[PDB]
């Protein structure tokens, strides 16, 4: 009873993304600090619209980290630009280490729920993230009251229910007597989309662009030759090839790795890449003249 | 002092801070969305790596009124400091699509934080063009040709993205689309080079128009444009002269190696043809064989 | 090759692996190794300069 | 041969090795390895041939 | 199961609590990997003379 | 995808034998011996040595 007791869809905008990553990866090898900026609705929605990094601290993260003069002089700031919103949460990171909390972490997360119960501790590894999906998980306390009696397990229910977690090692530990884990959702318009897209106009400039010529015929040269040593490598693969079972033949005639299959995408990348360099050219002489 | 600018490179963190920004104030209707940006400057790369908004008023009824805090822009920096020294203020922001003459004068006001000539980099947040998310501008002060005074005035100076290493990862997750362009395989860039063309054609129709309007409504001789364009005469291919011949050679040489190439496909897709029909062959034989075995099992069923 | 066993050698002296651990019971655990690839020929060869 | 302390005997390990090695098991597709001397007295007794 | 495993059996094991996968009936030695260059002789009693 | 795993940062280790074609044994130079996963479209005709 009381509280939903829910674990929250966490939706991190863009701008939020980038700017944990960006902190992050300056700062290795090292853990980072920081505050979760945003609005809180209905009875398990959080929306994390904006971020602020606290200062590298000296001690690390622990329950000392955020300074209350860096702090207050922060969202000080936001508010005289209209960008404020409320603390619904921190970040930390584990610069080494895969998402969990530490004994300090959580008891850094045990304060956070004083402020706001709905509270959510992320954890970012900077480099360890090369999809950026991964290695960034959110954590939000379940009630203790909940723990003891065993009424635990009621985040369930008014989810999705789709679940993505791995690793047995401290994360699990961590989930049992204290908190659940539940995916990050990513929240963007088409404007955001839009501005990734573009590169600039030297992006299109690029595709009527033509190289040194003397690239070309140095590609077309090596890909000729290639053709024909694969060639004989397939002549290999045909050699005979009529004994029985399948799997003994591609071991023993390299049916593993392929020599048809590898003649197949060399013809193909010079082939279209002939096409397009022949009419870019006829292109330009049409065009401008 | 440097009039180092040459290139712009900048983060992907700018433009989506920049959208945001707008509408955390909610700037509208000529109301603009100004606001310092912090990277590395004094050199010839800048990098701009960051960018936070100002309290800032535009006021539509005389352009030389604007409001802005000098304390919080003190204030803003001992706070940088702090995350990372290699951010400095290098310039600012503005909201953008139109550039007007009493943003020289806010100009003026930033070249007080700054040692190099403050850099004033138009990000349009309201996606009216389809290229130029960034156009980038710097203050400089030189006489100008024709009989004119010294005119202080915005230059071009060359901006590209380009995103670092730290945010790409970001960047990476985030684009989950196809693209349309994104420089693929053979169908990628038909559909570019189309796109290409259309691209050129309206970007030399401006040239075109604007060309017009010195003549007949009398605009201002701009020197440098029609200097520009002398060599655009100049860097005309001319035909029949024996460099055209040899590019007509040339597409020959490159579609002669396309040729053989296409036969040599034309051998594998017809090795998997012959692969198939063996296949098929064994089929009809394993087929015909449940027929017989049938008759076998049904016997013992009886036997036994 | 006519006795029908994996003859392995082994060159040298057998202090020599030292990047996953020392060489200095390695001698002793090769009865057992041997065992494992039964049927097996060693020939732990050493040519001697100890004196 | 010498082995006084461990320290003659690393030396002398080194020399087993080579010779053992050289020698064609699959056979070489190298040229058979190069080797130079001031003198021949402080080589093996007979191990070089 | 504690059946299935025997002493001197060689097994499988994870990262984040060596939790077992599968039994091996492999041996990796350091004399594995010298065989495993050389591979067999090719001598026969009449590749040596006398 | 798989392009950037292939791709630098990167480890050195050393394959030791498979023991399965889609998982192997290798010792790394960390220190660490680990059964590791293979990805396919690998030279398999080179790896098992």
């Amino acid at each position: 009873t009381g509280r939903d007791d829910t674990k929250e869809t966490v939706y991190i905008s863009s701008i939020a993304l980038l700017k944990m990553l960006k902190h992050g990866r300056a700062g290795v090898p090292m853990e980072v600090m920081g505050l979760m900026l945003g609005e809180f609705v209905d009875d398990y929605t959080v929306n994390v619209v904006d971020v602020f990094a606290m200062p590298q601290s000296g001690t690390g993260v622990s329950v000392e980290a955020v300074d209350d003069v860096f702090q207050a002089k922060m969202m000080d700031m936001l508010k005289q630009t209209g960008r404020d919103q409320m603390v619904v949460g921190w970040y930390h990171s584990h610069p080494g280490f895969g998402c969990w909390l530490s004994s300090v972490d959580v008891n850094t997360q045990k304060s956070f729920e004083q402020l706001n119960s709905r509270a959510v501790a992320v954890v970012v590894d900077p480099i360890q993230s090369v999809k950026g999906k991964v290695v960034i998980d959110a954590f939000r306390l379940i009630d203790t009251g909940a723990l003891i009696n065993n009424l635990e397990p009621r985040q369930t229910t008014s989810n999705t229910g789709l679940l993505n977690k791995a690793n047995i090692q401290a994360l699990i530990h961590g989930l049992n007597r204290h908190y659940y884990s539940l995916n990050i959702d990513y929240h963007k318009t088409a404007k955001e989309t839009k501005m990734l897209m573009n590169l600039h106009k030297e992006q299109w400039q690029s595709g009527l662009k033509m190289y040194d010529y003397e690239e070309k015929e140095e590609s077309n040269l090596a890909a000729t030759k290639s053709m024909v040593k694969i060639a004989e490598q397939y002549s290999k693969r045909i050699e005979e090839e009529k004994e029985l079972t399948e799997e003994e033949l591609k071991t023993r005639y390299v049916g593993r790795q392929d020599p048809k299959k590898h003649l197949s995408e060399t013809a193909d990348e010079t082939l279209e890449n002939n096409i397009v360099s022949v009419l870019t050219a006829g292109v330009n002489s049409v065009a401008i003249k | 002092m440097s009039l180092q600018h040459e290139k712009v490179t900048i983060a992907p963190l700018v433009l989506l801070s920049a959208l945001d920004h707008y509408e955390r104030t909610q700037t509208k209707e000529n109301k603009r969305c100004v606001g310092v940006i912090l990277g590395d400057a004094n050199s010839s790369t800048i990098r701009v790596t960051n960018s936070f908004a100002l309290p800032f008023e535009e006021d539509e009824k005389n352009s030389d009124v604007w409001f802005l805090d000098h304390n919080y822009i003190e204030n803003m920096n001992e706070m940088c400091k702090k995350i990372n020294a290699k951010e400095k203020l290098i310039g600012w922001y503005h909201s953008g699509p139109k550039l007007r003459a009493s943003d020289l004068k806010i100009n003026e006001l930033f070249k007080k934080y700054t040692q190099n000539n403050p850099l004033l980099l138009i990000v349009d947040v309201k996606q009216q063009g389809v290229g130029l998310p960034t156009d980038a501008y710097v203050a400089i002060e030189q006489v100008k040709d024709d009989g004119t005074s010294t005119e202080k005035t915005f230059l071009h100076l060359p901006c590209t993205i380009e995103a670092e290493e730290a945010e790409e990862i970001g960047v990476e997750h985030l684009l989950r689309d196809v693209r349309d362009q994104a420089a693929g395989g053979l169908s990628i860039r038909l559909t570019n080079q189309l796109k290409s063309l259309k691209g050129l054609q309206s970007k030399l129709k401006d040239v075109v128009e604007y060309l017009d309007k010195v003549i007949n409504k009398e605009l201002p001789i701009n020197h440098t444009i029609l200097g520009k364009l002398q060599d655009v005469f100049n860097l005309l291919p001319n035909l029949g002269t024996p460099d055209d011949d040899e590019i007509d050679v040339e597409n020959h040489d490159r579609i002669n190696i396309s040729n053989n190439l296409q036969k040599a496909l034309t051998v594998k897709t017809n090795d998997e043809l012959m692969v198939i029909y063996i296949s098929n062959l064994v089929r009809s034989i394993i087929a015909f064989d449940d027929l017989i075995e049938n008759k076998i099992q049904n016997k013992k069923i009886q036997e036994q | 090759h006519h006795t029908d066993c994996k003859f392995i050698r082994v060159s040298g002296a057998e202090l020599v692996q030292k990047y996953i651990g020392e060489g200095s019971r390695m001698v002793r655990e090769l009865f057992v190794m041997a065992r494992e690839h039964a049927p097996s020929i060693i020939f732990m060869d050493e040519i001697d300069s100890i004196g | 041969f010498d082995a006084q302390t461990g320290s003659d005997r690393e030396v002398q390990r080194i020399l087993i090795e080579l010779l053992t090695q050289m020698d064609g098991f699959d056979q070489s597709t190298n040229v058979k390895v190069i080797m130079a001397t001031n003198r021949a007295d402080t080589l093996d007794p007979a191990l070089l041939r | 199961n504690v059946k299935d495993l025997k002493a001197s059996q060689r097994v499988c094991l994870r990262s984040d609590s060596y939790m077992l996968h599968k039994v091996l009936e492999n041996k990796a030695d350091p004399l594995v990997s010298l065989m495993m260059v050389e591979k067999v002789p090719d001598s026969t009693y009449d590749m040596v003379g006398g | 995808e798989v392009k950037r795993i292939q791709s630098v940062p990167l480890v050195i280790g050393q394959f030791l034998e498979p023991i399965d074609q889609n998982t192997g044994i290798v010792s790394s130079t960390t220190g660490m011996s680990y059964v590791v996963r293979i990805l396919s479209t690998l030279d398999r005709e080179l790896l098992k040595p």
